[PDB]
RNA sequence: AGGGGAUCGAAGAUGAUCAGAUACCGUCGUAGUCUUAACCAUAAACUAUGCCGACUAGGGAUCGGGUGGUGUUUUUUUAAUGACCCACUCGGCACCUUACGAGAAAUCAAAGUCUUUGGGUUCUGGGGGGAGUAUGGUCGCAAGGCUGAAACUUAAAGGAAUUG
């Protein structure tokens, strides 16, 4: 039987939340269950920023990096991203790293 | 690798237990010891065994290691107990918060006092 | 716990607790005299005012009400009985 | 068969018998 | 049934002051506390260290009071106990458990760690649970030393402390010796500052 | 627990807590029994001779093993002050 | 909305006594709800205690001790025709010697045994053991 | 309290559930509806004397593997047809 | 030879407790059974079933065996005792030690009327256990036992003469049933009747006024 | 029945895949999707957990209201404000640890205060299948909703946990 008393994901008095779909595969889902990383990362990258500053103008410059919410279905979080899998009792643990 | 046993750790240990007072950081010795104190059915073994009580003995001479409590060592830390002189009656008198001291009055006597603050 | 008396409860424990839950139930709110010294006399507020209270002969105010207490306008004095 | 398409086999089945016993009213 | 002089003293008060004997736990508080004294702002909680000291008094009334010196039990797996608990030990009859503790030593005769004692004293309720929950196996009575977050299940007589570091709990098990020296003892009338220093009963360096 | 001409039959007329007076029977592992030493002048704590009480196991877990032992010594006058009947 | 005032008051010295407790407090209080805390303490179940004046119905403190290990009461006030009150213990009573129903008459509120002596009967209201 | 009404006066109440929820029991609906009567070979009797049609052998159920050897009844107070076994060895023999 | 291990296997053998009485005053934790046998000699073993259970294994299944046995006098004395293992013999040799120690007392008592010598119950006692509850009943006198074949049979050890049972689960799970009747009447001894309320002067521990004649060496 | 019809898209047609491939993937795209007027009355419409009252145990968060302060931060001239901070108090959405207690268990501050069985009240269930079927009644434009059996068959279906 049941294996999450906050069930799937987190709606405690709402009833009806409203879906998401989904980055990876445009699966609908509710926003209150989508699994969400905050893709906030270089517009350049790792080699490149030598590279960029060096045939460039300006001073160094500034360098503004891009971000976007990402949502994710399950069975598209599960497939690849945070999920992994957990023990019994590793499954109750809601800390991030 | 050269992982020894139980058996061999095993033994040794026990053989530290009521033979310290004897043996030494010696195998040669500790070896010829075993044959007349313990007894094994074989050559290797009791060099395997003697080899690592003599490792053994030989890391205790710079401090414990567990498992191995011969009792000389819990009575050398007892005489080997103290340090002190100086105490914690210097210098002035014996600082407290506004309660501490209100306590002392609610309940005690003659305090040298001496009251500071606190904040957010 | 375990162990103690209902009866003769601390007045201060007591003290903090809701208005009804106290051994015998009873208000909290007060009653006070106010002066805009303008005047000579004074007029008798209820702590809680929901209205307004205007004073005796000048329409002047006194106080505002709020979610609970009054707010005294400005100048103005008081004593609690 | 899965528990919805039986509650649709059987519904179909029924707006059927119910199509015979209309011939013969 | 009240002594005489058997009060608190302005030598012994001072003594605790300077260990900051009287500085119990934060935020934290276990309901089952009454030996705070008023509210330190800045969340410190103040410990009436008087009733400190009566409960200290009382510990000793308890344990010089088992026939046998030596099934009497200290117990401290944090390393700011095992010099004071062992020092504890070596003055009075009592057997010592400084170090890790080790789980079936009062069940499990078939151990080698294996006690069996008429009154087990701890520092650290929390770290030294396992004394405390397995004494409970077995009608052993607990005396502890206890800060203001102190789980006082099982645990009977409490002595209102300080398990914040430094020179507390060193404090308490040196007192804990002198009054059951005091009490039927070898020692002494008075005052009686006691041959021996508190600063013994204390935890090491580095 | 007697009998029809006097006789007491029935073995065992056990323990009693002192906070809570149930019974502490048999199995009751985790009750206990606290001697307090009567002393004298002097310092001098008079063995084989107590004041004594009996927690039962019930009691001590729920964790009231401590304030039901002030409030009991107390009264029994070897604690002054510590407890207050009121709160 | 609040149903039978004994019910309350009456689990709640049950509670009060399984908790080990020494006191209850109990609201709203009664004509009924006294002169059934009066029986208790006439036969040793429960000490003494107090009614308090709010100026409401009011509140009362018991002190109880120990002895009594269960206090019910029966929900519908059922009838008992003087036979049926030996059958209403034996249902509901840990032993012949001991323990009581407790019950209301036209001759007053009263333990059974007491309802025997005096050879009346009526509704029924609780117990005690 | 969970469930029932517990007032003194709810005794129709009380009596009337019953009385519908006694029809959840198979034996109590069977006595009621005189299933006895109106459906099942026997009238509401212990026996009943027909007479044979044809002999027959029924391969038994799993897993067992048989020939059980039963003959068709046309019961004589009442028409209906019955399927009915001859129970030991032979005896079929003694039918026709 | 003996040779007893903790302080109460010692205070025994060493002929300073009668009766386990005083264990049950002063509700001590007995460990080592030989007490029991020298404290109780009149005990007699019951078998009350035996049944197989089964575990697979990364290689192996494993059929090991259940007894459970009841060993007791009838003079108030019961226990309940159970093990699984590899040979049935054995289960049924660790069993009756496991159920010698588990030994606990019985409160019985009087029906109706005072007379002589109880018969039968001093209450009403449950005991739950996984699905089933025993009730007992207390009965008048020749009534016997009222219960099934196993539960009559832990009570007779038990020394109980006259009680009636009502039970409530899968009592067909026999080792449920006894682990609850054995409840029932471990419970006997819980029920603070009034003659009880007395307060007797709470005695003082055996292993403090024979500490000496206890301890290691 | 009008309107609207971007998007996405039951049906249909396609391109590939497949042994097949009425699908999964891609395309095209009807109805639908939105709105007005009237219908339908169903969802795992879920917390798979009735409502009113009472009682039983610890902890930090938090949402609204209130109360308390020679609290911070806002400077002007101190306030007044407002936003913070600490304590307490109602009533909210929850989570934490405990297990006096409860359960077949998973777990439960209620699913606890139950053979020590009674605070008040509603509703449903009584082996599985036959079956939500037949029938009658009734609602609806329809699709369908509510109400709702039996003959027969059958020794198991089922729950939770353990080990493979
Ligand atoms: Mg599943
Ligand atoms: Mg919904
Ligand atoms: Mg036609
Ligand atoms: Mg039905
Ligand atoms: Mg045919
Ligand atoms: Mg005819
Ligand atoms: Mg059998
Ligand atoms: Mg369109
Ligand atoms: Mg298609
Ligand atoms: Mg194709
Ligand atoms: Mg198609
Ligand atoms: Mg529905
Ligand atoms: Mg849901
Ligand atoms: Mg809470
Ligand atoms: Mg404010
Ligand atoms: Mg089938
Ligand atoms: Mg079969
Ligand atoms: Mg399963
Ligand atoms: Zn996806
Ligand atoms: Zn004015």
């Amino acid at each position: 039987p049941k294996k999450r008393a906050s069930n799937g994901r987190n709606k405690k008095g709402r009833g009806h939340v409203k879906p998401v779909r989904c980055v990876n595969c445009s699966k609908s889902i509710p926003k209150d269950k989508a699994i969400k990383r905050m893709a906030i990362r270089n517009i350049v990258e790792a080699a490149a920023v030598r590279d960029l500053s060096e045939a460039s103008v300006y001073p160094e410059y500034a360098l503004p990096k891009t971000y976007n919410k990402l949502h994710y279905c399950v069975s598209c979080a599960i497939h690849a991203r945070i999920v992994r899998v957990r023990s019994r009792e590793d499954r109750k643990n809601r800390a991030p790293p | 690798g050269r992982v020894r046993t139980k058996t061999v750790k095993r033994a040794s240990k026990a053989l530290i237990e009521r033979y310290y007072p004897k043996l030494t950081l010696d195998f040669q010795t500790n070896k010829r010891l075993c044959d007349e104190i313990a007894t094994i059915q074989s050559k290797r073994l009791r060099n395997k065994i003697a080899g690592y009580t003599t490792h053994l003995m030989k890391r205790i001479q710079k401090g414990p290691v567990r498992g191995i409590s011969f009792k000389l060592q819990e009575e050398e830390r007892e005489r080997k107990d103290q340090y002190v002189p100086e105490v914690s009656r210097s210098n002035g008198v014996l600082n407290v918060d506004n309660q501490t001291s209100d306590l002392v009055k609610s309940l005690g006597l003659k305090l040298p006092l001496s009251v500071i603050n606190v904040s957010a | 716990v375990l162990v103690q008396d209902l009866l003769h409860p601390t007045a201060a424990s007591e003290a903090r607790k809701h208005k009804l839950k106290t051994l015998v139930q009873g208000p909290r709110s007060y009653f006070l005299d106010v002066k805009c010294p303008g005047c000579l006399n004074i007029t008798t507020v209820f702590s809680h005012a929901q209205t307004a209270v205007t004073c005796e002969s000048c329409s002047t105010i006194l106080c505002t009400p709020t979610g609970g207490k009054a707010k005294l306008s400005e100048g103005t004095s008081f004593r609690r009985k | 068969m899965r528990a919805k398409w039986r509650k649709k086999r059987t519904r179909r089945l029924k707006r059927k018998r119910r199509k015979v016993r209309a011939r013969s009213k | 049934s009240l002594p005489a002089t058997f009060d608190l003293t302005p030598e012994d008060a001072q003594l605790l002051l300077a260990a900051n004997t009287h500085l119990g736990a934060r935020n934290v508080q276990v309901h089952q506390e009454p030996y705070v004294f008023n509210a330190r702002p800045d969340g410190v909680h103040v410990i009436n260290v008087g009733k400190t000291w009566e409960k200290l008094v009382l510990a000793a009334r308890i344990i010089a009071a088992i026939p046998n010196p030596e099934d009497v039990v200290a117990i401290s797996s944090r390393t700011f106990g095992q010099r004071a608990v062992l020092k504890f030990a070596a003055h009075t009859g009592a057997t010592p458990i400084a170090g890790r503790f080790t789980p079936g030593s009062f069940t499990n005769y078939i151990t080698r760690s294996f006690k069996e004692p008429r009154l087990v004293i701890v520092t650290d309720p929390r770290s030294d649970a396992q004394a405390i929950k397995e004494a409970s196996y077995v009608n052993i009575p607990v005396i502890a030393l206890t800060d203001l977050d102190s789980p006082s299940e099982f645990v009977d007589v409490a002595i209102p402390c300080n398990n914040r570091g430094k020179h507390s709990i060193g404090l308490i098990w040196y007192l804990l010796a002198r009054e059951v020296l005091r009490l039927r003892g070898a020692l002494v009338d008075r005052t009686q500052p006691w041959s021996i220093m508190p600063d013994l009963y204390f935890y090491r360096d580095p | 627990m007697e009998n029809d001409k006097g006789q007491l039959v029935e073995l065992y007329v056990p323990r009693k807590c002192s906070a809570t007076n149930r019974i502490i029977k048999a199995d009751d592992h985790a009750s206990v029994q606290i001697n307090v030493a009567k002393v004298d002048e002097e310092g001098r704590a008079i063995p084989g001779e107590y004041v004594t009480y009996a927690l039962s196991g019930y009691v001590r877990s729920r964790g009231e093993s401590d304030d039901s032992l002030n409030r009991l010594a107390q009264n029994d006058g070897l604690l002054k002050n510590v407890w207050s009947y009121s709160r | 909305t609040r149903s039978s005032v004994l019910a309350d008051a009456l689990n709640a010295i049950n509670n009060a006594e399984k908790t080990g407790k020494r006191q209850v407090l109990i609201r709203p209080s009664s004509k009924v709800i006294i002169k059934f805390l009066q029986v208790m303490q006439k036969h040793g179940y429960i000490g003494e205690f107090e009614y308090i004046d709010d100026h409401r119905s009011g509140k009362i403190v018991v002190q109880l001790n120990g002895r009594l290990n269960k206090c019910g009461v029966i929900s519908p006030r059922f009838n008992v025709k003087i036979g049926d009150i030996e059958k209403w213990t034996a249902n509901l009573l840990p032993a012949r010697q001991f323990g009581y129903v407790i019950l209301t008459t036209s001759a007053g509120i009263m333990d059974h045994e007491e309802a025997r002596r005096k050879h009346v009967s009526g509704k029924i209201l609780g117990f005690v053991y | 309290g969970k469930g029932k009404p517990r007032g003194l006066n709810s005794a129709r109440k009380l009596r009337v559930h019953r009385r519908n929820n006694r029809w959840a029991e198979n034996n109590y609906k069977k006595r009621l509806l005189g299933t006895a009567f109106k459906s099942s070979p026997f009238g509401g009797s212990s026996h009943a004397k027909g007479i044979v049609l044809e002999k027959l052998g029924i391969e038994s159920k799993q897993p067992n593997s048989a020939i059980r050897k039963c003959v068709r009844v046309q019961l004589i107070k009442n028409g209906k047809k019955v399927t009915a076994f001859v129970p030991n060895d032979g005896c079929l023999n003694f039918v026709d | 030879g003996w040779v007893p291990v903790t302080k109460l296997g010692r205070l025994v053998k060493a002929g300073k407790i009668t009766t386990i009485e005083e264990i049950f005053l002063h509700s001590l934790p007995v460990k080592e059974f030989q007490i029991i046998d020298t404290l109780l000699p009149g005990l007699q073993d019951e078998v009350m079933n035996i049944k197989p259970v089964q575990k697979q294994t990364r290689a192996g299944q494993r059929t090991r065996f259940k007894a459970v046995v009841v060993v007791g006098d009838s003079n108030g004395h019961v226990g309940l005792g159970i093990k699984t293992a590899k040979e049935v013999a054995g289960a049924i040799r660790a069993g009756i030690i496991i159920a010698k120690l588990s030994v606990i007392p019985i409160r019985r008592g009087y029906w109706g009327t005072n007379l002589g010598q109880p018969h039968s119950l001093a209450t009403k006692t449950t005991g739950k256990c996984g699905s089933v509850t025993v009730r007992l009943i207390p009965a008048p006198r020749g009534s016997g036992i009222v219960a099934s074949p196993a539960v009559k049979k832990l009570l007779q050890l038990a020394g109980v003469e006259d009680v009636y049972t009502q039970s409530n689960g899968k009592t067909r799970t026999l080792e449920n049933t006894l682990k609850a009747a054995f409840v029932a009447i471990g419970n006997t001894y819980g029920f603070l009747t009034p003659n009880l309320w007395a307060e007797q002067p709470l005695p003082v521990s055996p292993l403090d006024i024979y500490s000496d004649e206890a301890s290691a060496q």
